[PDB]
């Protein structure tokens, strides 16, 4: 019942920093540890196999090191294409285990979102069901409060979020709020308005639309 | 090149059972070792099954030991997986993996999903995002069962600028996704645009033009 | 774990025509090298590996001498081979680490010189 650890689950750095990332096990396995990248929508890859053995390849940036217990998978000069979840498993012990991963993210300079509401299809209308969304587009950081007013009313409990995935190549994210409303309450008002507060925002920003204009 | 290609995966009900498969070539299948690995949602990874170039040993952890089968047929350049008595945990991604000592799989195919659930398919519902220097518009894929559905624009022609978000599960039990794509503003009107979605476990595909609301 | 004919210590003279030192694996299960890494350790040190997935043997330069019979590996045999001169110098544990997909194991022999 070996355990890896990777610690932590979440590393945001600067790109040109060199990099370690650390994994632990629960008992020696001296240099049997592989490490693996998985960049999202793809599936993993081998980095590193034997604690420090290279894959043909691999961007030579890529390196590892340690024995026994404690690894460091090194990546010298971090680059906006590195984003992803980095994976440690064992070489010995039983089971071979993977790590809980260790999710890279880029830093990068404050970019507002751009903001935009949609309102209902009317199709959608017809089924008892509105749909309002409110899309933040290629912001940084990934912070942001989105709150929903309904002629200027503060909605509560009828909203989900989404986010990607940092872009690998403009490290920003994108988010959508989806506020779902009866037919009958969505007919009953007027202003839908998608309020967004972010660090790129000297103030606030809000988004809306009148039903039926 | 190397090149491995997972196939079976199905929505499935719970006690049942499912024949995962992996076509293998651009290397020689009988010399490695083979095995798979599932990424469940929360995107942990499990190591499941592996097997000897020869077929003779087959290897599993205890939480899959006594009802999955690992196989291959080394004539056929094709790998296996057998998962009988179905749990609700052995929902996942499945990858099979070329294997060396170790256990390093030093390539992985692109997975297939499984879920099991009581619950039936459904398909999605596809409805505009419509636009209102830059517009953005989009489609909003509701109410569907199980995940995955895979969105495109323009039959892929549509790349650029092109967002599709992770699937919100409601508290109906269906799923729901948006996707939206950033245009010129002189686009709207001039430019056609399509959503083509594909939802495999109910065998459906919808494909809806977006255009500025009239 | 893979299990071995284990040996506590095998001695050598300058009449010996090589240095063996035995490692046997009894109930080796591997079908082809690609699932096999071999490593033979002295005080601490990585001495020899042999990466069976790449064909690839490895030696620091004061165990240059140092190789295993391939073809013998799957039935268990990863007994390392090296000149007089390179163990005349490193008498002492050796240590053998032989690893398959999802099994491993490890023995110990010390070499000692006798006349
Ligand atoms: C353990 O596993 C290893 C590999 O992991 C086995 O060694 C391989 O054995 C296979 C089968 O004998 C060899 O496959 C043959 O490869 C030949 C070409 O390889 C050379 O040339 C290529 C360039 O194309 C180089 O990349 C490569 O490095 C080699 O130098 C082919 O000519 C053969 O083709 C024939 O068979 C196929 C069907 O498989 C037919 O379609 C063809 O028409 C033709 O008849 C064949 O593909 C392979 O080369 C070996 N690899 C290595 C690295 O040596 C071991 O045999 C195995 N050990 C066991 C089983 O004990
Ligand atoms: C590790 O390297 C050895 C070579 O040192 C590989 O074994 C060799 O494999 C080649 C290719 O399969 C053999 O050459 C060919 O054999 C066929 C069969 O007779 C013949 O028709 C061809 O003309 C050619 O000679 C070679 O005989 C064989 N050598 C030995 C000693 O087995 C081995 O496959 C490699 N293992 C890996 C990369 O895992
Ligand atoms: C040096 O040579 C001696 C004599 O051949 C080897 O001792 C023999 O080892 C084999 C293999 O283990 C045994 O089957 C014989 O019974 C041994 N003979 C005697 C007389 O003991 C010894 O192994 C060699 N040493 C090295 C390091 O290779
Ligand atoms: C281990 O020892 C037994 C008994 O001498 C022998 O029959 C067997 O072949 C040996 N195994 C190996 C791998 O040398
Ligand atoms: C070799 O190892 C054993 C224990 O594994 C030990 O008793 C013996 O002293 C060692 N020989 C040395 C250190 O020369």
């Amino acid at each position: 019942d070996i355990v890896m650890t990777q610690s932590p689950a979440t590393l945001s750095v600067t790109p040109g920093d060199r990099v370690s990332l650390s994994c632990r096990a629960s008992q020696t396995i001296s240099d049997y540890l592989h490490w693996y990248q998985q960049k999202s929508h793809e599936s993993p890859r081998l980095l590193i196999k034997f604690a420090s053995q290279s894959i043909s390849g691999i961007p030579s940036r890529f390196s590892g090191s340690g024995s026994g217990s404690d690894f460091t998978l090194s990546i010298n000069s971090v680059e906006p294409e590195d984003v992803g979840v980095y994976y440690c498993q064992n070489g010995h012990g039983f089971p071979r285990t993977f790590g809980g991963g260790t999710k890279l993210e880029i830093k990068r300079t404050v970019a507002a979102p751009s903001v935009f509401i949609f309102p209902p299809s009317d199709e959608q209308l017809k089924s008892g069901t509105a749909s309002v969304v409110c899309l933040l587009n290629n912001f940084y950081p990934r912070e942001a409060k989105v709150q929903w007013k309904v002629d200027n009313a503060l909605q509560s409990g009828n909203s989900q979020e989404s986010v990607t995935e940092q872009d690998s190549k403009d490290s920003t994210y994108s988010l959508s709020s989806t506020l779902t409303l009866s037919k009958a309450d969505y007919e009953k008002h007027k202003v839908y308005a998608c309020e967004v507060t972010h660090q790129g925002l000297s103030s606030p920003v809000t988004k809306s639309f009148n039903r039926g204009e | 090149e190397v090149k491995l290609v997972e196939s079976g995966g199905d929505l499935v009900k719970p006690g049942g059972s499912l024949k995962l498969s992996c076509a293998a070539s651009g290397f020689t299948f009988s010399g490695y070792g083979m095995s798979w690995v599932r990424q469940t949602p929360d995107k942990r990874l499990e190591w499941v099954a592996t097997i000897t170039s020869g077929g003779t040993y087959t290897y599993y952890p205890d939480s899959v030991k006594g009802r999955f089968t690992i196989s291959r047929d080394n004539a056929k350049n094709t790998l296996y997986l057998q998962i009988d008595s179905l749990k609700s945990e052995d929902t996942a991604i499945y990858f099979c993996a070329r294997s060396l000592a170790g256990n390093a799989m030093d390539y992985w195919g692109q997975g297939t999903s499984v879920t099991v659930s009581s619950a039936s398919t459904k398909g999605p519902s596809v409805f505009p995002l419509a636009p209102s220097g830059t517009a953005a518009l989009g489609c909003l894929v509701k109410d569907y069962f199980p995940e995955p559905v895979t969105v495109s624009w323009n039959s892929g022609a549509l790349t650029s600028g092109v967002h599709t978000f992770p699937a919100v599960l409601q508290s109906s039990g269906l799923y729901s996704l948006s996707s939206v794509v950033t245009v010129p503003s002189s686009s709207l009107g001039t430019q056609t645009y399509i959503c083509n979605v594909n939802h495999k476990p109910s065998n459906t595909k919808v494909d809806k033009k977006v255009e500025p609301k009239s | 774990q893979l299990l071995f004919n284990k040996t506590k210590s095998v001695e050598f003279t300058f009449g010996n025509d090589t240095v063996v030192i035995p490692c046997f694996v009894t109930n080796m299960e591997a079908q082809n090298t690609t699932e096999v890494y071999v490593k033979w350790k002295f005080k601490g040190r990585d001495i020899y590996t042999f990466d069976g997935a790449l064909n690839k043997s490895t030696v620091p330069t004061d165990f240059s001498s140092a190789k295993i019979e391939v073809s013998q590996l799957l039935k268990g045999d990863a007994s390392l081979k090296m000149d007089k001169s390179d163990a005349v110098s490193h008498t002492g544990n050796y240590t053998c680490e032989v690893t398959e997909l999802t099994r491993e194991g490890e023995t110990i022999i010390e070499l000692k010189y006798r006349v």
